[PDB]
């Protein structure tokens, strides 16, 4: 007596839900994402495959934003990321209707949370393919999580997600105990791109394109920007100067 | 308005006016308040320009899936019925009409139903309907006989109308009439109170209150 | 979703049989038998109470015989719970009807009622059908007395005696063999636990195994009149009729 | 295998893939090829008519959405006109409500989320059709392709349909060249039909076989059938 | 979200049998013994405390409930299943009755519908039926004391006594020898004790045993003076004191 | 089980292709365009000799402009039709003018794919595809003489000539051969007769096979049974000349 | 709420539950309908199975939807009622907003198209159902008869029969039946209808149920007596030979 | 209003209802049958406003005969009578009212007896020897309070209407055109085709 993998909702023998762990499988599949938490903001980078070359650059922008404030970025199911955010697009506009205040990156992380859980409630609906890294600045400074398939989410000193999730990490942890005062915003920005280059090992086969975005309360003033131009050119150097 | 039909010995007679008011501005006087339905129907309109306009119209569309529907050409008690109903649907809510709907089917012979937006539905011989009515009441049972020529009939009902449109305000501009047969309607011309007035009066001797 | 665990309770086998009609017919097999028989004078109920126990009450208890009417009542065959259901519904009709015409409703239209309550279960709404076999015992100034019958198909026919169901095809053929239409209803009271006696799968048959019911006209009223059997009241008539 | 995780779009596959939704790529690829290019001024739909028999008409595969706005189909024609009118709509809401010109990039954003909606929810099956969406609105010429798993790219060029890795590989070959065809839209129309015909396996090109549309700077989106497209054979 | 269970979970088998009502029994038979006694002035329900820790206080979860003034409940089978049904059954009684005559059901009527909505959870779409057997005991005043056992079908049985749960055969056999048409209160609850002992295999007091009777009016139970029509309770739980009493002389 | 809106792994959606295999089984349906006219035939097909052969209806009006022939599951069609006609008056309601046969078809059409079992997007309450077929001719000022053949998969084409049914394969190669651009209407009435009787079981007579046709000066005309034995009549002498 | 797809196509192009309510009609009690020059018959069976039933209570297989049109059926009783119900009730309407009773196809076609609407709705099964409807149009004295089955599909016929064992007295129609010449009195349209249920059904006085209907609202169903005269006299036409 | 007018006598209701249908200053129709039959014993005459008239009228019609049909039985009028009332009880507390008084007339089979009730636009039933509706009872209330008999024949009924309408004609304001007259007896429903010169 088996099937207990052919139905959302059914709990396994042992104690799980075989769907939600089908949903991880799209996302280890995907495009490696990370993010790095500074001293007075976060950073969001991410991975993308150039096919071929007519694929414009610079046109098909992943990492999203929630508000003036919030980013987001995601692995696996693109559809479903941006699903997740039109969700967290109207969660914070409710959110600021009724307490004019913009959402904390914690009440978001969770109003996020509840939403990926309910789709591991019913068997009509199909959980969602897609590990989200996501923070920004608030009343009490910076903020960032990673929101997993299940619903599980955590606050991250750094996180990644995706095809390279193995070297994101590797590379995450030397940053922790070489830098135990903080990172800075510009820093952390340059030090992104090297992660990216880095976990491109993984999927080596295909030319890439670099996409940066950041939100630091002195850089930025609390709000999320890209990266263009000549700082994103810094970036690119910063991360083939460590290759060699 | 005026409108008025009558049955006699050669089928129907239709006759209306052609006047459009706003309170005492004249908004037309060419008109058009028969709707021919099909070969076979007739309706007059009287009241609300749109109301009639807009549900006759209507009615016309509803008659026509009719004939698609059930292979056969609508009787005149059912298309006026088909009115009625939606009419009564709408009772209170401020409808203005006041319709005739005048047709032949072989079961029916020559048929004519009142209906208006009370929700009142009748079927008879002789019906004269709008602000003008007992002017044509007046001319047209004091002529009235079944068995008057279709020439005689036509000119009666034409007639009818003229007096309305010189007496009551709101009526005149010109005469539409009609023939129903067993054929289907005739039209037998548009006439303008203008010129028709001063034809009937020195052919006839009548409307001597008139300076001319 | 949900389509894996749906029974389709009202579709048809290959054969053009309602799959669960058919079961629900059976399982009214296994239920005490009932018996109605209708004489010129009146009609009677006969139905046999099942598993007794000495410790249970029979004084307050009404199990197979329910008054729907101050006219019309029903011995019941099957589930107890979902003829309740059924049995209030009914009660609730007379006394629509009455409200309306300001007289009783006849007994066919209250029979007609029910049983299109049981095609409904049959045709639409995927839920299973009542798991009851009504017989119905009337009277109306139309067609006089009245006995009817219906399943759970939602299908009623008329009859002079009838029996619904553990061994019916037993029960149909003794009545067949006894009943004759000039019966007076002293005669009928006999014959039905006479028929009940014989078919039982009790060793012998007695006052706290039976209900017993009658609908008479006034023996001086003039009118009509039901009369629930009470315990000590068919202790008698049992000992009358030859079965002690 | 497969047996059972494909009964619905709703179900997960033990490595993560979503089989109903790639059975609706599948038609795509049965489909009649059609191919888009760009340049700086103007955008270029080209595509190959399919009919039944000789006697019967060849299917429209090209769709006008706004004067400035239009795509292509291959795949499942009725699936194409629902995502077409919806795509009209939002175009008409653009208009009405802010005057404004609904932006290509955000119509690609409205149909991939209009797209996932069908590979999440149980009951509904995804679409079974890809389109081939070009445009021209304040930043110039746009080319557009949708697939009915949500995923919406923007390139300079493309193919969707059987054969159309052919014309695929064209346009990667000749990126250079057509990007610069500004101002001269015939000359990017003659690039469009020599695409195609790398994927043309089966037959030639007639004057009621091949559909061709524009949009460009001073061009308002336009169709060319029948004697129309002549010169280009 | 979407509820797409719109049909019976419980249909009928080739062999005539509901499969989810018989398997729901089944889960009554598992369950701790409970039983019911009817005396001429009384009637009494009881069962055993079965503490799933001795960590845990037995204080906080009682086995009997009140229904009404003069009704009380007591099961076998699943206890959560039960606890959602007195809620219900304790509105119903308000709801469907109180609030239309101003009075309290009957015994017989509130037990029809507690039944009502067990049969529901036999038909209705995208349910299990109750895992639950019911005994209700209650007084009226045109009935006076009846006893009462609803089955996960919807099905109802008055008793003159009977028992429910794990020992219920050989419970009911030790009833059939001991009740009479004679009993008294006093002698009802010494049975009840001595029937509930054959079930309970540990510690035998009136911390391990619930019992509840539905007797005389209780004026000192009722909070209030004034309205000579309101006498008080008849419903009454008696306390670990009271039960060690008769266990000492038992 | 499976879903009723579910693509095979080839890409096709399994009640549509299972639909079109019902078609199949239909009474035969021809129609042929002309510059002076549509011409539609159908097989009547009666299942016995007691059956009242005129009040089979598998030619309907839809407007004075538009006809329509039906093979398959023709009780399906009912509801189709009915649209139809609907369509075609309230066109001519909000436009006092004739509907295009083309956005008719569109009309139909758009009913074909509304099945499922309460879907997203919009709002489909029918447990199935359509089970049948249908020819569409008619005439409008802006494109002529026009053939449609709507499908239950929603997609409809024009034809010049068509043919639906059990006898359709057969009947298509031979309407392939004979249709020229400048053929009479007497010549495909003939020509609709012809391929009639060749792929019919019975003997084809004014009974079993019934003829309409559609002009822009008399509209959409069912044939009565005297007019078209004499076509077939007709059929009979040039058949045996050569 | 409920909305499963019942009625779907399968790989060889049936839809199975619409087939199967055939089955339930071949299983059904007998009906035949024979029409005449001035008058339309039908005739129904009643089952041997049990012989304890009351004729005065118990509904018979011939109703009334007007006072002009009747309906009999072969399948499942209960389905009937819902059919018969909504025929009744737009009988009524019809009266009312056409101010004319139905034609005996206009009912037909209304009764069908229920019958088909109930094979392409989510969450119900086709009735299992086949009618016989004849009458006589509003002050028309041509016989008319009709037949509907569970698919949708309807047609007139000048001689019908449904139900179990149906191919047998068709086959009988079929080689007695002229269409030139039809049965020209009552009597002699009665005897055909007798002698078709008579080759299905066992001597059976009981059995054989007759009604006849005529011109203006002229229904008169047959007693048991009157039917079995016309058995007595059939029975007496084979020994000659 | 309209005259709306019934005597029960001996074994037949009689039922007389105005003729003519008025509009603002103009007489419209002076033949019109202000009455339906519910069924072969049953008549209903109807008075109030313009188009709830007929519309109740035709849709109590519509349920009696459709009861008919279903049961193959006729209601007696006692029950026929309860089900218009019920109907105008239901219709007074709705957003829009009937607005129609109507009187029953009919021969109960069974009992052997005629009947006469009197229901208004409140849903107020009463059964009586004699009614009427509107301003019309004014007059004929007191009339028939003196010169009816309960054991009258059909004959003496048809007489004592005519003193009825007579008095009408007489005294009330309005020319009503007339009556048109119909019996109810044990043979069903038929109309006096002279009254208007009787
Ligand atoms: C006679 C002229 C008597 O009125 C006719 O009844 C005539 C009917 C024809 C079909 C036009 N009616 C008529 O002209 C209307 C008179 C209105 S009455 C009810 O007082 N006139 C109109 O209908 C005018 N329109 C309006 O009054 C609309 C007002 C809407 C305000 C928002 C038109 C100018 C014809």
């Amino acid at each position: 007596g088996t099937g207990y993998d052919l139905s959302n909702s059914v709990f396994s023998p042992d104690g799980r839900n075989f769907q939600v762990e089908y949903a991880v499988k799209a996302v280890e599949n995907g495009t490696t994402s990370i993010g790095i938490k500074c001293n007075d903001g976060v950073v969001f980078a991410v991975e993308k495959l150039i096919t071929s070359k007519l694929l414009v650059p610079q046109k098909n922008v992943k990492i999203q934003v929630v508000d003036r404030h919030i980013g987001c970025v995601y692995s696996g199911l693109i559809p479903d990321g941006r699903h997740l955010v039109n969700r967290g697009r109207e969660e914070a506009a409710s959110f600021k209707k009724l307490y004019k205040t913009p959402i904390p990156i914690p009440a978001f992380a969770d109003r996020l949370g509840q939403y990926v859980q309910a789709h591991t409630l019913y068997n009509s609906v199909r959980p969602f393919g897609v590990s989200t890294i996501f923070g920004g600045v608030d009343k009490n400074g910076a903020h960032l999580y990673m929101l997993e398939p299940s619903g599980s989410y955590w606050g991250y000193k750094g996180a990644a997600t995706g095809k390279g999730r193995q070297s994101a990490k590797a590379e995450l942890e030397k940053l922790v105990d070489h830098h135990p005062e903080g990172l800075s915003a510009r820093e952390a920005v340059k030090q992104a791109a090297k992660i990216i280059y880095l976990a491109h090992e993984d999927n080596k086969e295909k030319d890439f394109e670099l996409e940066i975005s950041w939100c630091s309360l002195s850089e930025t003033n609390g709000l999320h920007k890209f990266v263009k131009g000549d700082l994103l050119q810094e970036a690119i150097d910063f991360a083939q100067k460590e290759i060699n | 308005t005026t409108t008025l039909a009558f049955r006699f010995q050669g089928g129907i007679i239709v006759a209306v006016d052609s006047r459009a008011t706003a309170g005492n501005w004249v908004a037309s006087q060419t008109v058009k308040k028969v709707i021919e339905i099909n070969p076979f129907l007739l309706g007059t309109m009287a009241g609300g320009a749109a109301d009639c306009q807009f549900w006759e119209t209507w009615l016309g569309s509803q008659c026509r899936l009719h004939e698609l529907r059930e292979k056969e050409r609508i009787s005149v008690a059912a298309a006026s019925k088909i009115l009625s109903n939606l009419v009564y649907q709408y009772k209170g809510a401020g409808l203005s009409m006041g319709t005739m709907i005048c047709g032949y089917t072989r079961k029916e012979g020559p048929t004519i139903y009142y209906v208006d937006s009370d929700g009142t539905r009748l079927k008879g011989d002789i019906f004269c309907v709008g602000s003008g009515q007992t002017f044509a009441y007046g001319v047209l049972d004091s002529n009235y006989k079944w068995d008057l020529s279709v020439e005689d009939a036509l000119y009666l009902g034409k007639r009818s109308i003229l007096a309305a449109a010189h007496r009551d305000a709101y009526s005149g501009g010109s005469v539409n009439l009609y023939h129903v047969t067993e054929d289907g309607w005739i039209y037998h011309g548009n006439h303008d109170v203008g010129e028709l007035f001063w034809k009937v009066k020195e052919e006839e001797g009548s409307f001597n209150n008139v300076i001319g | 979703g949900s389509r894996r665990y749906d029974s389709r309770t009202t579709i048809f086998s290959p054969e053009g049989r309602l799959y669960q009609v058919e079961y629900a017919l059976e399982s009214i097999s296994h239920a005490g038998t009932a018996i109605g028989i209708m004489a010129s004078d009146g009609i009677v109920l006969a139905a046999e109470r099942k598993v007794t126990s000495t410790l249970l009450e029979q004084d307050t208890s009404t199990e197979k015989l329910y008054k729907l009417n101050d006219k019309i009542a029903v011995a019941v065959a099957g589930l107890t719970a979902d003829a309740e259901i059924l049995i209030n519904t009914a009660r609730i009709h007379a006394q629509n009807y009455l409200k309306t015409y300001n007289e009783d409703i006849p007994v066919e239209i209250l029979v007609r009622r029910l049983s299109d309550i049981k095609q409904g279960y049959t045709q639409h709404g995927g839920l299973r059908p009542f798991g009851v076999s009504f017989i119905y015992a009337g009277y109306d100034d139309r067609y006089g007395y009245q006995l009817y019958t219906s399943n759970p198909s939602g299908n009623y026919t008329g009859w002079k005696a009838i029996s619904v169901g553990a061994n019916t095809s037993a029960a149909q053929t003794l009545l067949q063999m006894d009943y004759k239409d000039d019966m007076k209803v002293d005669d009928a009271i006999e014959l039905a636990l006479k028929t009940l006696s014989k078919t039982t799968d009790s060793s012998a048959l007695t006052y706290d195994r039976l209900e017993f019911a009658t609908i008479r006209k006034g023996a001086n009223d003039g009118e009509v009149y039901q009369k629930i059997f009470k315990p000590q009241e068919i202790k008698d008539i049992l000992v009358k009729t030859g079965i002690t | 295998f497969r047996n059972n995780y494909d009964g619905d779009t709703v179900t997960f596959s033990p490595t993560g893939r979503l089989f109903q939704v790639e059975y609706a790529l599948e038609a795509i690829k049965q489909g009649s090829v059609t191919v888009g290019l760009r340049s700086n001024t103007h955008a270029v739909l080209v595509a190959l008519k399919r009919n039944a028999d000789e006697l019967s008409s060849y299917q429209k595969k090209i769709i006008k959405c706004d004067e400035h706005m239009g795509l292509s189909l291959a795949g499942l024609a009725p699936d194409a006109r629902v995502l077409s009118n919806y795509l009209r709509q939002q175009c008409n809401y653009s208009s009405l409500v802010f005057n404004r010109k609904l932006a290509v990039e955000r119509a690609g954003h409205l149909l991939c989320d209009k797209a996932q909606k069908n590979t999440q929810s149980y009951g509904g099956r995804p679409y079974g059709v890809g389109l081939l969406i070009i445009g021209y609105d304040k930043s110039g010429a746009h080319l557009l392709e949708f697939q009915p798993s949500g995923n919406v790219t923007e390139l300079y060029g493309t193919a969707i349909g059987a054969r159309s890795q052919g014309a695929k590989t064209y346009l990667e070959r000749t990126l250079d060249t057509f990007i610069k065809i500004d101002g001269n839209p015939d000359e990017l129309i003659k690039a469009g039909v020599e695409a195609i015909s790398q994927s043309l396996r089966d037959e030639s090109l007639t004057v009621d076989n091949l559909s061709i549309a524009i949009v460009g700077k001073d061009t308002p989106f336009t169709i060319y059938d029948g004697e129309a497209v002549a010169k280009y054979i | 979200m979407t509820d797409r269970y719109s049909f019976s979970l419980t249909t009928f088998s080739p062999s005539g049998k509901l499969g989810q009502i018989d398997y729901a029994l089944t889960a009554v038979k598992q369950g701790v013994t409970s039983l019911g006694i009817k005396a001429t002035n009384g009637v009494v329900i009881a069962t055993e405390k079965k503490s799933s820790s001795p960590l845990a206080m037995s204080e906080t979860l009682s086995k009997v409930s009140l229904l009404t003034p003069d009704i009380g409940a007591v099961y076998s089978g699943m206890g959560p299943d039960y606890r959602v049904l007195v809620d219900k059954s304790r509105k119903v009684a308000h709801t469907s009755y109180k609030r239309i005559y101003g009075e309290y059901p009957p015994t017989k009527l509130l037990v029809s519908e507690v039944a009502k909505i067990m049969q529901e959870a036999t038909q209705s779409g995208g349910v299990r039926p109750f895992g639950v057997s019911l005994l209700i005991a209650g007084h009226d005043e045109f009935n006076g004391f009846s006893l009462y056992q609803v089955d996960p079908s919807g099905s109802y049985f008055p008793w003159k006594a009977t028992a429910i749960g794990k020992g219920s055969v050989a419970a009911k056999t030790f009833l059939e020898k001991r009740w009479n048409d004679e009993l008294e209160l006093e002698d009802a609850i010494h049975i009840a004790l001595l029937t509930l002992k054959e079930s309970v295999e540990g510690e035998f007091n009136g911390d391990t045993i619930e019992l509840a009777i539905i007797g005389d009016e209780n004026p000192d139970l009722l909070g209030y003076t004034g309205i000579p029509t309101d006498k008080g309770p008849r419903f009454r739980k008696l306390t670990s004191q009271e039960i060690n009493d008769r266990l000492e002389a038992l | 089980d499976r879903g009723v809106s579910t693509f095979s792994p080839e890409g096709r959606l399994f009640q549509v292709e299972y639909s079109l295999e019902a078609i199949k089984l239909g009474s035969t349906a021809i129609g042929i365009a002309t510059k002076e006219g549509v011409v539609l035939g159908v097989e009547k097909r009666a299942t016995s000799p007691l059956l009242e052969s005129d009040s089979i209806e598998k030619i309907v009006e839809i407007d004075r402009h538009i006809g329509c022939a039906m093979s398959g599951l023709t009780a399906d069609a009912r509801s189709m039709i009915e649209h139809a006609r609907t369509a075609a008056v309230t066109h001519n309601l909000y436009y006092d003018e004739d509907i295009n046969v083309e956005s008719l078809t569109q009309s139909v059409c758009d009913l074909a794919l509304r099945f499922g079992e309460g879907a997203s997007g919009e709002e489909r309450l029918m447990s199935r595809p359509f089970g049948v077929a249908l020819l569409i001719a008619g005439h409008d000022a802006d494109d002529g003489y026009q053939l449609f053949h709507a499908e239950p998969s929603g997609t409809f084409y024009r034809y010049n000539a068509k043919a639906i049914g059990s006898g359709s394969e057969g009947a298509q190669a031979e309407l392939l051969n004979e249709w020229h651009s400048s053929l009479t209407l007497k010549e495909a009435e003939l020509l609709v007769l012809k391929i009639l009787k060749q792929v019919m079981e019975e003997k084809l007579d004014e009974n079993n096979a019934q003829l309409s046709c559609i002009t822009k000066q008399d509209g959409f005309k069912i044939y009565d049974n005297e007019k078209t034995a004499e076509l077939i009549k007709e059929l009979k002498e040039k058949e045996a000349a050569e | 709420g409920y909305d499963r797809a019942l009625s779907i196509f399968s790989p060889d192009g049936h839809i199975f539950q619409v087939e199967y309510a055939l089955e339930a009609v071949k299983r059904g009690t007998c009906a035949v309908g024979v029409k005449g020059k001035n008058c339309v018959v039908l005739g129904c069976e009643r089952r041997s199975t049990l012989k304890l039933q009351d004729t005065r209570i118990t509904p018979s297989k011939v109703s009334k939807i007007d006072s002009h049109v009747v309906l009999s059926f072969s399948g499942l009783n209960a389905d009937s009622r819902i059919l018969i119900e909504k025929a009744r009730v737009e009988a009524q309407s019809h009266r009312l907003t056409l101010e004319d009773p139905v034609t005996v196809e206009y009912l037909t076609r209304y009764v069908a198209g229920v019958q088909q609407r109930y094979t392409q709705s989510g969450g119900v099964r086709p009735f299992g159902v086949s009618t016989l409807i004849a009458g006589f149009d509003p002050r028309d004295d041509e016989p008319k008869l009709y037949q509907t089955e569970p698919s949708g599909i309807y047609s007139s016929w000048s001689a019908q029969t449904i139900g179990r064992n149906s191919k047998t007295v068709r086959e009988f129609l079929e080689k007695n039946y002229d269409r030139k010449e039809p049965p020209a009195t009552v009597e002699e349209c009665v005897k055909l209808t007798v002698r078709s249920l008579l080759e299905v059904v066992q001597t059976g006085a009981k059995n054989i149920e007759i009604t006849v209907v005529k011109p203006d609202s002229d229904i008169v169903a047959l007693s048991s007596e009157e039917i079995n005269q016309y058995v007595t006299q059939i029975e007496q036409e084979k020994q000659e030979q | 209003m309209d005259i709306i007018l019934g005597i029960r006598v001996q074994d037949s209701v009689i039922l007389a209802s105005s003729k003519a249908v008025t509009r603002g200053i103009s007489v419209l129709k002076d033949s019109d049958d202000k009455t339906r039959q519910l069924s072969p014993h049953t008549l209903m005459s109807f008075a109030g406003e313009a188009g709830d008239t007929v519309q109740f009228a035709e849709y109590i019609q519509a349920n009696i005969q459709l009861y008919s049909i279903r049961e193959d039985y006729e209601l007696s009028p006692q029950a026929v009578s309860s089900f218009v009332r019920q109907e105008l009880a239901k219709s007074i507390r709705s957003r829009r009212p009937y607005q129609v008084n109507v009187l029953i007339g009919g021969y109960d089979k069974k009992k052997n007896k005629p009947e006469l009730y009197q229901i208004d636009y409140l849903g107020t039933k009463v059964e009586l020897p004699y009614g009427a509706h509107g301003y019309s009872g004014f007059y004929t209330f007191s009339l028939l309070d003196h010169h009816y008999r309960p054991d009258m024949t059909t004959e003496e009924g048809l007489d004592l209407l005519k003193l009825c309408v007579q008095e009408l004609e007489k005294r009330m304001p309005m020319d009503f055109k007339g009556v048109i007259v119909k019996i109810v007896d044990k043979d069903g429903i038929r109309q006096v085709d002279d009254f208007q010169a009787q």
